[PDB]
């Protein structure tokens, strides 16, 4: 045994291409719409939960994910690629900063490092890229609210508001005419629902979205009182019926 | 063909043709013959030089004071076989005071050569062995073939020509097995049977080789006129 | 690709056979071995003029009473060199006596077949181990990339080689003398060689048991060069 | 076209080596079914035993995994143990390290991503098998967790595997739209199973004797498989009424 | 195409072709069977003779683990026996931790995880054996057969090798004929015959026949060959049947 | 096994070029333009970000101009997640540095040790090298002001001028044909922003499409100061030198 | 070893070293030189352990001689300091520490000063107009407390280093052999042959 | 606390004639002021007319004349069947002892 | 670890890897090396393709090993500073344990050794580079020059050159280098230098560096105007 695959599997070709970076995007294209909007006072990101069969509990499949009490996740793509990732990036918000400055890193220092994952397997011996792009949300006390991409290559970005995915290029279009920098987070929930609408086919409502956001500080969700200077994540998943009613006012 | 590269692939029939091919550096080596009796076991070996100026490669190789053994194929593979051969008859001695058994020799032999036929990176080995000793059950000879196959004989030859030495003593049979106590006769009918593998060329002085293994007798092997008696 | 390890359908390993055409490729080097000593001749073969040829080291000491030379890609002999060095030493820290020629070839020969996915590759060399010990005498042996040795009475390798062999299987006989044996060396080196031996393109060696291994000075062998001339124009 | 070889990307984002795995799942023509009572889960499996030399009690694809946990298997024995000893690993490590029984979800999480690990390094290929794991969860009640040789995974209200999958699934997508809750509204397992084997007559359209089946049962605190005697008394009052 | 030049790829069938080629080696080899009786296992094997100079009774083939567990192979003869000397490290290691002797169903997961594992990488090679195996236990006999592919289950009887179709036909004789079942002195006297009769498939040379068992009440529960009368015994009897 | 699969990264061809050196240089030749002058009184570092978004938050963005430490920056052409990589590695050769001698690294010290690096990737390892181009902006007490440039095969070289990227042929005529000896800041300012201007593939240079930076001995006295350039800054410099 | 002294001057370091070496009993030496030349306007004087005060100085040595021909260029006296700090640092903390205290003499050619730096075996690394190791501080700092002025010529400088090396002789019960001194400037390293 | 080593007694005795060579030794074997063994050798011929005795702590005798007897052996081998001289066997025992400079074979060697 | 063999031996007992290795070497710029009767002297091309280059910082073609030892090159200027700095390391090892400096040969010995270690060590590729190593042993005034190349094998030399077209320049110093009287003094092996240089290099500008070695560590590098005076005095004796 032992793993003998010690060489590159992702190579230059004389174009100057790297194919299977370009392959891994290829895979992002396939994959299902998802998109954020930062807001003066918020972010927002939401995808559509495509559910495989009616009998599977879409509930159990979270595809946006809490990574630190103020960032979020969401992505498109192939899946377990992006659940094992999850989880790295989770670790590693712990390990290379919460055990060394007490505190959880800034939304662009964490992209960083996820990003620096995604790069290593696109160099390192015997792997292949993942075939994902996330978009993360956050928020921290010295940056504010703030949106990037990750691409499979590992290179990211900054947005006001993006979108990635089967319907992007339709997407980002939408989002250009809507955006402004005087937007309430309500407005850009709004946004969000009206932009998500147009790639979704089937049914549209609270159980076949999955929306988050990046907001105010949640005391209800802490836990605990009596430390003052604690007040609670500022990530928040919308549940079925906080959708709902926002899609009366639609 | 397709399935020749390496020794980790079987062919569409199941072949292994890497083991295949270190077989046949067996055939291209020089004539080696082993019978036994019930008191003695003995080792004739066709030596074969480079040319007139050069000496003649040497064919068998002692392994302890009861054991050892006779090449037919890449030698240094069987340096390396039997260096592990001397080492394992030795763990025997000096661990358990106990003589390494000539078949449980063969079975370490097996499985050394086993894993070179199953694993990347590595080869088979390019060379057979005929193995004859002398132990608590009496005289025996074995036959290594390098795809890890070691089988107990009465006699046998391998290499170039092998096979009219092999028929000579499949007709011996009912002879030399009975020449008990007479070192000298059991060594008679091994240099008459490596003599049915000979063409163009006869046994000299400084061609043949032979060894002896027995009853009161250990592992020794004759060359140069300590073999003339016999030619 | 393919192994680097790998059988041929004949059964002869393919890096080992390829090595072989290598070492054809080098410049000659002649041994042979007499009852008074053993003579080392290599032809020096300097790609240009202005190369100072005294630099050219084939002939190499091994130990006082082991000498060596070689032919092919010399620069893969340098390790080899450095572990016959070692081994002849290191026995004699081990043992306090000189090493056999034979123990010393074995040992150097023990290296050839370390190569796999150890070394990339085979060494792209020849050996010519002379010496002398007590035990067998003066020897000559021939170390090969596949790990095999003979022993010669005498020997030729590199491009010269089978016209070489061809003419020491005429020439030697059990009585020769050590200059015999000298002016034979470079009889045949001359024969075999493009351009014309002279004391700067050519270089003798010879391992005796009172004086042990020497390297002979260009004035040396050119006055058995001449020695040589004289004596073929004497019939 | 190396990249159909090893797990890298097609030049239309795909990995070959996966999708043949998915394949070779279905190399035993084995069809499996899985549903959740209010007290329990149920798992059937076809049993099919074709050499009369074959010892039929040592012939099965349903796994004891933990005391709460079950797993049935979908694809070739070889492939199924090898995810069985990891499983049973696995779960024995969680209690040890945790302190508590290692959830369905979890382990179903934790296979998922020991498969998506096979999907991204090359040197390793994916398990041609498709593993549905079954519990009564203390926190989450009766729950169906799928993975496959993706690395994905879900919960299920209920589900279906192997080459007739489709036909099962459609036949218990019926059925919910008809009841209108997540669960079949039964005290007793055994009237569950009942549930089972019967809907799996349905829509495979084939009668069953006490040897054509395998049946676990996933209960509080224990998972245990049904024997060819317990099968049969079921089998008799699906029949009686 | 080319799927077949490594192990471990999956073929567009979902398919293992270099498995698929080492079964191809085990039916190139020798005939070897087993049968399981009222409290144990016997276990059959044909030799070929090759050539006269071939010692009788000297070159055995079946291998015992631990104590009370008999091991017979077709195909690859070197790499049943390394497949024998991992079963030999298992079953010890097995000893050591937990005291008892290793289960025969434990110690067929144990053969059988480390042949599926030569399955999941291209630096190494599939077993080129089938592996007919077992013994007694605290639960009573048990018979496992094992193919390259990892693959394994429990068998009242099983064969494998160049006469294996033959070798099952009669198998399937005496299952359907002593549903009550077979007696081990009864199960050595077939598996005789039946090497006998599966001998027609290799039947240009000469052969020795080698059989083993291990019988409750017959051994002990231990793992022992059968020799001189008892073995002359069911040669005669195979003698007779074939004539 | 496994060789059936290896590309084998670090070969030569017949020729003797290296074949992913030369498919890596070949990648860059699409990155963004970027340009380096070196003035007396200070260095000049601009660059083109590629074709951007109005939804992009430009004032938080960063994938040209990197900071080392406060004596040296770099400009970057090429894959932005590979530069970011060999950026950490340098910013930690110039601590390691700075804690041995308690002194700042010398500029050509760093640029060779990255340089080695690079290097390594492309003789043994069986990888593929990083596909980045840098130009390496920086002050030192023994040499001054410095421009270098380094590339995937891992060689290094020393500039008055030079520009990496897309269009290097044309923008190096170009520099060529401007610049003089004792030149100034001010005066490399405005070549830079011309020659961008000239060698773009975009419809016009403005500000968002930027990045720029200096570094002047303008910092108060006997000390040398880096300047990130803010996008309010880069519009402003745009009006001042008569490009928008 | 024993007694090592340093002084800073106007525009030189002098560096006084014992010469004995004493092995328990007997005096094997009377003419050592504990000193290495790091570069062509530094040198390092030492003391302690045996074996391992010249197996670091040389160490050093070799060090800084393959940074000048790497560099082309001659290391700050500041610099070369630190670098020799870091290694006794690292040193303290090893399986077994090099038990050595070193005086740096250096001219630094940039800024036109010379400066001496006083490092012990723990890594504590001082700037001073004078220094010392072991029990040669005790005897000598009252006297260059007193005497010292920063714009000392050379010859004062020897005149005072004279003045501390009598009263080692006078109230130190070990026989030193008396010591060999050297100076550093901006023109290099030059031994005073008759002290 | 664990105490490897122990001592077996004994005494021996070489003398170098002017063509011959005697090595004597007492069989008796003791620990503290017991009897193990009123004949226990001590003194081995090792091969190659060469006889060894290595006086102390028997375990740690027994251990170097086992692995000496092994090096003539290996000599054989290694060296086509050459015959140990005496000078030669005297210098590869001090590289089986110094092999062991820091957990010493705790004894007296004579050959 | 990676380990695959790169250099291996083909049917016709050629080892590619290596061959292609010496083609790198005569895509570089060309090197010389004359050795007179008290000196060595190094020259070295500098393609003109490049300007607007800060001369000051560039690396420069020769390197000093030691003070007493320089070495030149041609190929792969990355692949150079890998051998020039463990000739370095090498150097400051041998002062440090023999306690005495470096032979020319030594260096030259080592640098090869470490060549050919690369022509068959799995997972790895050869250093495209040539090397002429020159100057003078410890308290000798005989002049020493070297070469290596990429398999390995080194030798000594009155005169070499390597690099492009140095077939051209090995014509030249063949026919006007005599062994029986070498350049006799600095003067006349910098003109025979800068001579079998201008059969090659194009404009006798910044294109032309010369490096002059001579007994106990006096290494200097000629200047541009220095230079810039033999070439002019060079073509005035050739309008003749
Ligand atoms: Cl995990």
């Amino acid at each position: 045994m032992t793993d003998r695959y010690s060489f590159s599997l992702t190579t230059f070709s004389p174009s100057g291409k790297l194919g299977q970076i370009d392959y891994a995007l290829t895979a992002v294209k396939q994959g299902v719409t998802s998109l954020g909007i930062k807001a003066t006072n918020g972010v927002v990101i939401a995808t559509e939960k495509k559910s495989s069969s009616p009998l599977a509990m879409s509930e159990t499949l979270s595809k946006v994910s809490l990574l630190t009490p103020d960032i979020g996740a969401v992505y498109s793509g192939m899946g377990p690629d992006y659940r094992v990732l999850v989880d790295k990036s989770r670790k590693v918000a712990h390990t290379s900063y919460k055990r060394i400055y007490g505190e959880y890193p800034p939304t662009k220092l964490l992209v960083s490092e996820v990003a620096k994952i995604m790069q290593e397997a696109t160099q390192s011996g015997g792997v292949r890229p993942f075939g994902v792009s996330l978009l993360i949300a956050g928020h921290d006390e010295f940056n504010g609210f703030s949106l990037y991409q990750v691409d499979p290559s590992g290179s990211y970005f900054p947005w006001k508001a993006t979108a990635i995915g089967k319907g992007s290029v339709a997407a980002k279009t939408f989002l250009e005419k809507r955006w402004n920098d005087e937007l309430e987070l309500e407005d850009a929930i709004h946004i969000a629902l009206l932009t998500l609408k147009e790639s979704v086919e089937g049914e549209f409502n609270g159980d076949t979205i999955e929306l988050a956001i990046i907001g105010d500080e949640n005391p209800d969700l802490l836990g605990y009182t009596g430390i003052p200077t604690d007040k609670g994540p500022r990530f928040r998943k919308l549940t079925s019926q906080e959708i709902n009613d926002r899609l009366e006012a639609l | 063909n397709n399935y020749d590269g390496d020794t980790v692939t079987f062919s569409p029939t199941g072949r292994l043709f890497q083991v295949e091919y270190a077989l046949e550096a067996i055939k291209q080596g020089s004539v080696t013959v082993g019978l036994r009796s019930n008191t003695h076991a003995v080792l004739v070996a066709l030596k074969r030089n480079a040319d007139e100026l050069s000496s003649y490669q040497k064919k068998i190789i002692k392994c302890d004071e009861h054991m050892g053994l006779s090449l037919a194929g890449l030698a240094p593979d069987a340096r390396v076989l039997s260096n592990y051969l001397r080492q394992q008859c030795n763990y025997s001695s000096l661990v358990f005071n106990r003589k390494l058994a000539v078949e449980r020799a063969g079975h370490l032999l097996c499985d050394k050569a086993q894993k070179n036929t199953q694993s990347y990176g590595g080869r088979p080995y390019g060379v057979g062995l005929l193995i004859i000793g002398y132990d608590k059950s009496g005289a025996h000879l074995l036959e290594f073939q390098p795809s890890g196959n070691v089988t107990e004989l009465y006699g046998t030859a391998i290499g170039a020509r092998s096979q009219g030495a092999k028929t000579y003593l499949e007709r011996t049979l009912d002879t030399f097995i009975k020449i008990d106590g007479n070192p000298d006769e059991l060594i008679k009918a091994g240099v008459e049977a490596i003599s049915q593998s000979l063409r163009d060329e006869s046994l000299t002085v400084d061609n043949l080789s032979i060894a002896i293994v027995g009853k009161d007798t250990p592992f020794t092997i004759y060359d140069g006129e300590a073999v003339a008696k016999y030619i | 690709d393919r192994g680097v390890s790998t059988f041929s359908p004949e059964g002869r390993l393919f890096q080992v056979e390829y090595s072989l055409e290598a070492i054809k490729l080098g410049s000659t080097a002649i041994g042979i071995a007499t009852k008074e000593g053993v003579v080392l001749g290599v032809e020096k073969r300097a790609t240009s003029p202005l190369l100072e040829s005294d630099s050219i080291e084939k002939i190499v000491e091994i130990d006082r009473h082991i000498g060596c030379a070689m032919s092919g890609l010399t620069a893969d002999a340098r390790s080899m060199i450095e572990h016959a060095r070692t081994a002849a030493v290191t026995h004699n820290l081990y043992y306090d006596e000189d090493i056999n020629v034979e123990s010393l070839t074995q040992s150097v020969c023990d290296l050839a077949l370390r190569f796999g996915e150890l070394m990339s590759r085979p060494f792209g060399v020849a050996l010519l181990i002379a010496g002398h010990d007590a035990d067998d005498g003066y020897q000559l042996f021939h170390a090969e990339p596949s790990g095999t040795f003979y022993r010669y009475n005498a020997k030729a390798i590199g491009s010269g080689s089978e016209g070489a062999q061809a003419e020491l299987l005429n020439e030697w006989h059990s009585s020769l003398t050590l200059k015999e044996a000298e002016l034979l060396v470079l009889k045949i080196l001359k024969q075999v060689m493009e351009e014309k031996l002279d004391e700067n393109n050519a270089q003798l060696s010879c391992i005796t048991k009172q004086d042990g291994f020497k390297i002979y000075d260009n004035e040396k062998t050119a006055e058995l060069i001449k020695e040589l001339k004289e004596k073929e124009a004497a019939e | 076209g190396y990249d159909r070889h090893i797990t890298i990307f097609s030049p239309e984002g795909r990995l070959y080596q996966v999708e043949y795995a998915f394949k070779a799942t279905n190399q035993t023509n084995i069809n499996s079914l899985a549903v959740r009572g209010k007290d329990c889960t149920v798992v059937i499996s076809q049993k099919k035993v074709p050499d009369k030399l074959l010892d039929p009690t040592t012939v099965s694809y349903i796994f004891c995994i933990s005391r709460t946990i079950g797993m049935v298997v979908n694809g070739p024995i070889p492939d199924a143990r090898n995810a069985a000893l990891r499983a049973k690993a696995e779960a024995a490590e969680f209690r040890y390290k945790y302190g508590y029984d290692m959830p369905c979800d979890v382990l179903a999480k934790r296979m998922a991503n020991l498969s998506q690990i096979y999907t991204q390094r090359a040197y390793m290929r994916p398990l041609g098998v498709i593993l549905t794991f079954v519990s009564v969860d203390e926190e989450l009640g009766p729950s169906i967790y799928k993975t496959d040789p993706a690395g994905y995974y879900v919960g299920y209200k209920a589900t279906a595997t192997g080459p007739k999958q489709q036909e099962i699934t459609t036949n218990l997508e019926n059925h919910f739209k008809k009841s209108k809750i997540d669960h079949i509204n039964e005290e007793s397992w055994e009237k569950v199973v009942e549930f089972a084997i019967t809907h799996m007559i349905d829509a495979l359209g084939t009668e069953f004797s006490k040897n054509d089946l395998e049946v676990g049962v996933a209960t509080k605190d224990k998972f245990f498989t049904l024997s060819a005697e317990n099968i049969e008394e079921r089998l008799v009052a699906i029949a009686e009424q | 195409t080319g799927y077949d030049l490594s192990n471990s790829v999956f073929s567009p069938d979902g398919r293992n072709f270099q498995v698929e080629y080492a079964v191809k080696a085990v039916e190139n080899g020798t005939t070897s069977i087993g049968i399981k009786c009222n409290d144990g296992v016997v276990f059959a094997v044909e030799k070929l003779i090759t050539s006269k100079l071939l010692v009788p009774q000297k070159n055995v083939k079946i291998q015992v683990v631990d104590r009370h567990i008999g091991c017979v192979y077709s195909g690859l003869i070197p790499d049943g026996r390394h497949l024998v000397n991992r079963g030999r490290e298992e079953a010890a290691s097995f000893k050591k931790l937990y005291k008892t002797p290793i289960p025969i169903p434990a110690f067929a997961d144990r053969l059988g995880q480390y042949v599926q594992a030569h399955t999941l990488y291209n630096s190494v090679r599939p077993f080129g054996v089938s592996t007919i195996f077992g013994g007694v236990d605290k639960n009573g006999a048990h018979l496992y057969m094992l193919e390259p592919s990892g693959s394994y289950w429990g068998y009242k009887g099983a064969a494998t090798g160049k006469g294996r179709q033959s070798a099952k036909a009669e198998l399937e004789k005496l299952v359907d004929h002593h549903p009550e079942g077979l007696s081990a002195r009864e199960a050595v006297k077939q598996a005789a015959k039946i090497i006998y009769l599966a001998h027609e498939d290799n039947k240009e040379k000469d052969f020795e026949l080698e059989i083993s068992w291990c019988s409750l009440s017959e051994t002990n529960g231990l793992h022992k060959f059968v020799k001189g009368d008892l073995l002359q015994e069911a040669i005669d009897f195979a003698q007779k049947e074939i004539n | 096994g496994s060789r059936r699969y290896d590309s084998r990264t670090t070969i030569f061809s017949p020729e003797g070029r290296l074949y992913q050196v030369e498919y890596a240089l070949e990648s860059i030749s699409h990155a963004g333009t970027a340009i380096g002058i070196m003035a007396s009184d200070g260095i000049v570092l601009a660059a083109e970000r590629k074709v951007t978004s109005t939804l992009l938050e430009q004032d938080t963005s960063t994938e040209k101009l990197y900071k080392l430490n406060d004596k040296i920056a770099v400009a970057v052409a090429g894959l932005t997640a590979d530069a970011e990589i060999l950026i950490n590695t340098a910013r930690i050769h110039a601590q390691n540095y700075l804690k041995t001698y308690n002194e700042d690294i010398p500029v050509e010290i760093l640029v060779r040790r990255l340089s080695d690096i690079k290097q390594g990737y492309t003789q043994h390892g069986g990888l593929r090298p990083f596909g980045v181009s840098f130009i390496y902006a920086g002050y030192d007490d023994r040499y001054g002001y410095q421009l270098y440039t380094s590339n995937p095969s891992g060689n290094y070289t020393g500039w008055k001028a030079i520009s990496v990227g897309a269009n290097t042929s044309a923008a190096q005529t170009l520099l060529q044909m401007d610049y003089k000896d004792d030149m100034k800041v001010d005066d490399a300012i405005e070549l830079a922003l011309k020659t961008l201007s000239k060698t773009t593939d975009s419809s016009a240079l403005t500000y968002d499409r930027l990045e720029f930076a200096t570094i002047r001995k303008g910092a108060n006295d006997g000390e040398v100061y880096q300047k990130i350039f803010k996008p309010q800054e880069i519009k402003d410099i745009l009006v001042k030198t008569g490009i928008t | 070893m024993d007694i090592i002294l340093g002084i800073r001057v106007q525009d030189s370091v002098i560096l006084a070293s014992s010469k004995a070496v004493t092995r328990g009993i007997s005096v094997l030496k009377d003419s050592d030189d504990k000193t290495r030349q790091l570069s062509p306007h530094t040198l390092m004087s030492f003391a302690g352990e045996a074996g391992d005060t010249v197996q670091f100085a040389e160490y050093i040595q070799a060090n800084i001689q393959l940074y000048s021909i790497r560099e082309d260029y001659e290391l700050s006296p500041q610099a070369v300091s630190s670098f020799v700090r870091q290694e006794l640092a690292k040193s303290i903390r090893s399986r077994r520490p090099y038990q050595v205290n070193v005086l740096i003499g250096g001219y630094d050619k940039k800024k036109n000063k010379p400066e001496l730096y006083q490092i012990d075996y723990l890594g504590t690394k001082v700037e001073l107009p004078y220094g010392a190791h072991g029990y040669s501080g005790f005897y000598t700092f009252s006297l260059l407390d007193h005497h010292y002025r920063p714009d000392m010529t050379t010859e004062e400088g020897l005149d005072l280093l004279k003045l501390c090396v009598q009263e080692l002789e006078k109230r130190m019960p070990m026989d030193f052999k008396g010591v060999i001194v050297k100076i550093v400037d901006k023109d290099g390293i030059r031994q005073v042959d008759d002290f | 606390q664990f105490n490897p080593y122990g001592d077996n007694g004994g005494t021996i005795l070489g003398i170098a004639g002017e063509d011959f060579a005697v090595l004597a030794g007492d069989t008796r074997n003791i620990t503290d002021y017991s009897i193990n063994s009123r004949y226990e050798p001590k003194v081995f011929d090792c091969g190659d007319n060469i006889v060894m005795s290595a006086n102390g702590f028997a375990a740690d005798g027994d251990a170097l004349v086992k692995r000496f007897k092994n090096s003539v052996k290996w000599y054989h081998f290694d060296h086509n069947d050459k015959k140990l001289s005496i000078n030669s066997a005297a210098r590869n025992i001090q590289h089986l002892l110094y092999g062991k400079r820091f957990f010493p074979y705790y004894v007296h060697t004579i050959i | 670890g990676y380990d695959r063999a790169l250099s291996i031996f083909s049917p016709d007992g050629h080892i590619f890897q290596v061959e292609y290795a010496l083609e790198a070497v005569k895509r570089g710029t060309c090197a010389v090396g004359v050795k007179g009767k008290n000196c060595v002297v190094l020259g070295c091309e500098r393609r003109s393709t490049l300007k607007l280059q800060d001369t000051r910082i560039t690396p420069s073609k020769v390197s000093k090993i030691d003070s007493h030892v320089v070495l030149s090159f041609s190929g792969l200027n990355a692949d150079s500073r890998i051998l020039i700095e463990k000739a370095r390391v090498e150097a400051q090892s041998h002062r440090l344990t023999l306690e005495d400096p470096v032979t020319v040969e030594y260096l030259t010995r080592y640098v090869a050794g470490v060549q050919q270690r690369y022509t068959q060590s799995g997972g790895v590729r050869p250093f495209g580079v040539s090397t002429l190593i020159a100057g003078f042993d410890p308290r000798d005034d005989e002049p020493k020059l070297y070469q290596t190349e990429p398999s390995g094998i080194y030798s000594s030399w009155s005169a070499q050159t390597i690099g492009r077209n140095s077939k051209t320049v090995r014509e030249f110093l063949e026919k006007n280098y005599d062994r029986k009287e070498p350049p006799a003094t600095v003067e006349e092996c910098v003109k025979l230098t800068v001579r079998s240089l201008l059969e090659v290099v194009q404009t006798g500008a910044k294109n032309i560096e010369i490096t002059v070695v001579k007994p106990d560590s006096d290494i200097v590098a000629l200047s541009s105007e220095e230079i810039n005076q033999y070439v002019t005095q060079i073509e005035q004796e050739k309008q003749e």
